[PDB]
């Protein structure tokens, strides 16, 4: 019985939600990190109501009060079902120990560049974050006339005229800090799961290929012994990613939705922008969407593509000289394996880089007609 | 109202029954005469008033934004007449399905959990009858409301139109008492009326579909320990016993397929025609949202089109959706058991049904499409990029 | 004229042949020289006439709109001469086609349902031909009739036009008594020849399909019995009786899919050309339709044309969804049977044809899509998305 | 130039070194040092022209319809530098992908049907080297004949602009003897070597697939008498015989996949960049495709532009879905054949397969879609879709 933290995999994540009291400790800190974040964000969405007779402001501020919104939401829902959380990681550090113990170099050296390809990337999501959001905040110093780095609006306060605006930018400033720490570990979190789901779906792959190895043919019992722990193993993937998949599926679906509604008002901004360097702020913000949803995407459709292969992997086996019945059980692998583990989007759209390419096109298209039609 | 799936949907046909939707066959014939003429009268009512507004949208296409207005109102209301009218000429093929229960499947061992299943599929039939009939009454009350607190003036100089909560040409005066009080009365019996015809149509349908998933469920909580039945090396009386279970289980699956495919020969040209109505509806409102100003009024007619039309489509789509998942699950269901260990029977019966249960049961508009969230989804992407387009245009 | 496939659609080759469409195979050689000579005068008068159609639009360019109807005109009229062409260069494939099943299988127990099925089949072949010769009836007759009761004067002040049924250059007057009749009846003969061959072919098409899904039904309603006659525990005798019962189902089923496979391969390449050019002209005909404005000729002529179009693609898209749906119930009606009484063998077989009824057997238009009612959807969703694009922009 | 599968596609891999594309592994190291000069030699120059021309469209964006002209030839000339960088860096996957079918499987049986297969993909691969190498050099002719009969001039007013096949800035006259002739001879040159680098990158990726198909065709073929060879009771080494068969069938199976994945990884990756070039290209195409007025010159490049950007795509279309059509083709011909008269263990073979064979294989570009003729059914209708829009707007 090993411990969250002391899995290589979801240790980074874990320590984070476990420094701001989301998902292991219930200290003071879980307060302090949301009542702020959540009131900046509702002023912020009052002043994306009261300034909307300019297009280019709206949206400059509406990027970040979406972007803000997520952020409130995914914590919110993280804290709802700590245990949920913590039970999957909880199992995915007794399967990482139990694969841990597997004498075979390939599933060693699999398990070893996953877990490093895990970390790297939960450890690079979060220093992005970081030195992007440090751009952003820094970013109105250089524009001058009394910016601040996102929007607010307090009925009946002048923001931008007393040492207001400076208190005010120092606190904006402030639970920037909170508010990624919030966002960023759930798409960390994803991908570390993701990587795992693969980690286990390929020992399972091995394990199918090489499962008569030291076995001796005459005696059944340890064939059908083998088969039947073959085939545990795969309903133990089958419900790995039917967890991931609805804890994922609704958090998704509502990102997806917002990042949508963000996208079309983006490419809609990105050609009327005179300004030369708006129109790289615009652009930066498509890349951070695209780049998001990107991750979210590909480690979807590798746990899909890897949990089809199966199949092939089952098919690749030594089966011409086993006995019927255990050709019987590689069928029904075959069978059940042949359907991909997808993780759905709120249980709606399975996540694919065929959905990726189609709402690339459909942001193509848009931009394409608006250009033609602006002339 | 005594056996099967008309007992347990009996009072959804009463219901429909009372708005005047035909159904003459689940009660005493004396009541047979009566009932009779009354449904005749509510469908004269209704063409009446239908007629009356097809009347006035003549004389009101003078201008563009009043023929949309109208349009749209004479879309929406076109689909109780449609749905009224087609439940009489296919009523054979519904009173059908509706007897398709009557004598069921039934093994000693299995009885606990199909009385399980179907009493829960009774209450939430129950549930979604009571939230629909909810949600019209909102719909309804809201109309005369909304119709009330705004102002009844039609653009010419300023001109009073009638105060009346669906504008129509009525040889009355429409403006002093009696004209007044008469036409308010009868719009309201009208919205009520045609809101209830539909909505009990589609709540029949989507009941159907609620039967045929808690039967799926049902088919799987059995498969469970079907197997550990069968696993045991097992004497002639063992091989029996298994033999049955095995027999009960495909019976009662097939069973379930055949009221899948009633339910879809059923209401499946309904569904082509609720959908061609709709995406003229949908293409309309698109352009009336175009012209949106922030104005209460306006802006929640708007809304509430939307909401309505999108709400039915969301309704069919849903059920649709349901009884896809829950035969995929079945094929889950199937392999998740400890079927390495059963008789080469049991074997032999998990590996076809698994193979049989690789396509999801679904229902079709007539084989023009499917009814799944899907369909909803793309639906909305639709009118979504219609209105982008319009609003980009102007 | 003898066997199999030919006796069955023998008077669809007769009418075939009589419009002008090669086919020289099913006569006594006596006949093959005469016979031959009418079909290439037919196919030169085509020519003729369309190249005097051709010419006119040459001139008639400066417009928009007559080109438009030129080109609309032109395209419809080039269906038939590239299904006229098509045939004699692919002929050897339609003959082996139709040679397909003059030698089928036989069992003793599945003769009467072999029998039922081929006389449906041989039904539902004369039906349709029937119905859509009396389709291209109905269209000849009201082309005539809207050509007479319309007003034939150009748009330049007014200029009288000659009243002909199909725009054309003539080098006679086309005005006086004996050229105007010379070229109605010319365009009379024109038109119903031309429909002939185009609608034969279509028909000979569906109607392989039609004798491939009635093969189907047999096979299904065969099934049934089948595992009947296993379930028994069995004595060599009746081991044999279900391995040659098998043997019939599976050797039927083969035939099945190669008639299927050599149907696909003519018709496919043959309705790439037709959708080809189809997609052509309800671009056009929705750009026509644009500007309708209630006129009774004009709007008639427009949706004439559009009905025409769109039922060729629809007849080709119900036959091919109903040999997708009759290959996958022949999935369904694997599994429904009992099964869970038959020997080992036979429920191996029954195993292996559900695997093989996973996908549906379908024509494709040389693998760029596939002949369905999700193609016919489609295309009508695109012209009508179109038609909307074009109204928005105007 | 010894073993299997590059002892076939010899002649490719010496046409892909001869232009200069690396491929520094298949001689005798005498020719090791050399021919790497070689090649980087041709890189310079291609990359040179290509600076050359990448310079002149920066003065020429003052303009529109010049900008785009020059963007397309950047595209079209980018598509063959990426093809040339992207083979050295990617090399050791297209080394390990040559050398996959170096030690076959064997069985007495079948060789004969093995080496008929094997000698009928060399013979397909040949022929397309040769189709593609002559379509390569009709282009290069068609480019440098329609850039002689052209005019070479300049909208200002008229301005003499030098008569040279790819507009392009060079420090020279460009227009007395020494510069025009030198400048053509260049162009000629790299027009020659683009096409050729970029073409012989995809014919040998068609040629894997070619291969793979001719395999699948062999174990299809050779599966049709296997079943035979099992159904006989079977004596002791009658079933060895059997195993040894279905080892066979089952290894060669696994052989095709193995291939199948690796032409899938490098090629995959190269054909994502194709398509993403593409794309643009095909867009901008579309924006002059608007343009063209009946003029014989523009309407011929921008004609064979499209036609050239298309053929492209076809071609690896083609091979791609005769891939997922033989594997399909597959589980057809494994139905077909008298496995009910066959023992347990070849039915049981014939079941697994079936099985396998459900989900054809495919190339994928790195996951994002896969070739098929549907992927370029859907990039010529957006392609056409977007023209058509651009005409409506203008």
């Amino acid at each position: 019985m090993a411990s969250i933290l002391d899995c290589p995999i979801v240790s980074v994540n874990a320590r984070v939600w476990r420094f701001w009291s989301f998902v292991l400790k219930h200290d003071a800190m879980r307060y302090i990190s949301i009542i702020p974040v959540t009131v900046m964000t509702f002023f912020m969405f009052t002043d994306l109501c009261r300034s909307w007779g300019n297009i280019q402001e709206l949206i400059i501020k509406a990027y970040f009060a979406v972007l803000y919104f997520n952020a409130v939401l995914r914590t919110l829902i993280l804290v709802k079902d700590r245990k949920l959380y913590e039970n999957f990681m909880q199992g995915i550090s007794n399967v990482y120990f139990e694969i841990s113990h597997i004498d075979d170099h390939k599933i060693q050296s699999l398990l070893k560049s996953y877990t490093v390809r895990a970390r790297m990337l939960s450890i690079s999501n979060l220093a992005l974050g970081a030195i992007i959001s440090t751009c952003f905040v820094v970013y109105p110093i250089f524009t001058g006339e009394r910016g601040l780095p996102y929007g607010m609006f307090i009925p009946g306060l002048d923001s931008f005229r007393s040492p207001h605006y400076e208190i005010i930018y120092i606190v904006q400033v402030v639970l920037t800090f909170p508010g990624c720490c919030m966002y960023i570990p759930f798409t960390s979190f994803f991908a570390s799961t993701t990587l795992f789901g693969l980690v286990q779906i390929k020992t399972l792959q091995r394990q199918l290929q090489t499962f008569k190895d030291n076995i001796n043919s005459q005696d059944k019992e340890k064939v059908k012994a083998k088969v039947v722990k073959l085939i545990e193993d795969h309903k133990r993937i089958i419900t790995y990613v039917s967890e991931l998949n609805s804890l994922v599926t609704y958090i998704c679906f509502v990102e997806f939705l917002s990042f949508g509604m963000m996208l079309c008002a983006l490419l809609f901004l990105l050609n009327v922008i005179e300004n030369h360097a708006q129109i790289v702020i615009v652009a930066a913000y498509i890349f951070m969407i695209i780049s998001q949803i990107f991750a979210f995407y590909w480690h979807a459709n590798e746990v899909r593509e890897e949990s089809m292969n199966l199949a092939e992997a089952a098919y690749s086996g030594p089966w011409v000289e086993l006995d019927n019945s255990i050709k019987k059980k590689l069928l029904l692998i075959i069978l059940r394996a042949q359907q991909p583990l997808e993780i759905t989007v709120g249980n709606v759209y399975p996540m694919t880089l065929e959905m990726f390419q189609s709402l690339l096109n459909a942001s193509y298209s848009y931009f394409t007609l608006l250009r033609r039609v602006y002339n | 109202k005594h056996q099967g799936l008309v007992a347990d949907l009996l009072p959804n046909i009463r219901v429909m029954q009372g708005v005047g939707h035909f159904m003459f066959n689940y009660y005493s014939e004396g009541k047979k005469f009566p009932h009779r003429i009354y449904c005749i009268v509510t469908l004269l009512l209704l063409l009446l008033q239908y007629g009356m507004m097809a009347v006035n949208l003549m004389m009101e296409s003078d201008d563009v934004d009043d023929l949309t207005a109208n349009t749209i109102t004479m879309l929406f209301f076109l689909h109780p007449i449609v749905k009224m009218i087609y439940f009489p000429v296919r009523s054979k093929i519904f009173y059908k399905t509706l007897a398709i229960w009557n004598n069921p499947n039934s093994h000693p061992l299995f009885a606990e959990s199909n009385a399980r299943f179907h009493a829960l599929a009774i209450t939430k039939m129950r549930r979604l009858l009571f939230c629909v009939a909810g949600a019209t009454i909102f719909s309804v009350i809201s109309w005369t409301g909304i119709t009330f607190i705004e102002d009844s003036v039609k653009r010419i100089t300023i001109i009073p139109i009638p105060r009346l909560m669906i504008r129509t040409f009525y040889p009355f005066n429409a403006m002093s008492g009696a004209g007044h009080v008469f036409a308010l009365i009868y719009q309201f019996y009208y919205l009520v009326i045609s809101m209830a015809v539909s909505n009990s149509l589609d709540v029949l349908f989507c009941s159907w579909l609620l039967f045929a998933c808690e039967q799926l469920q049902h088919l799987k909580a059995i498969m469970k320990p079907l197997m550990e039945l069968s696993a045991t090396g097992l004497t002639k009386k063992q091989e029996m016993l298994v033999r049955s279970a095995i027999k009960y289980w495909v019976e009662r699956h097939k069973h379930v397929v055949r009221l899948v495919t009633a339910v879809g020969d059923a209401y499946g040209v309904a569904l082509l025609l609720h959908m061609l109505t709709t995406t003229i509806t949908l293409t309309l409102l698109a352009y009336q949202a175009t012209k949106v100003n922030g104005v209460n009024v306006y802006a929640a007619t708007v809304i509430g089109y939307l909401l309505y039309t999108l709400g039915q489509v969301f309704l069919f789509c849903i059920f649709g959706n349901r009884l896809i998942e829950e035969s995929s699950s079945v094929m889950e269901a199937a392999y998740s058991c400890h079927w390495y260990d059963g008789s080469e029977e049991a074997k032999t019966f998990v590996q076809i049904v698994c193979q049989q249960c690789q396509k999801a049961m679904s229902i079709s508009g007539a084989k023009f499409f499917t009814v799944s969230l899907d369909l909803f989804a793309s639906v909305l992407g639709a009118v979504v990029t219609y209105f982008m387009v319009l609003v980009q245009l102007k």
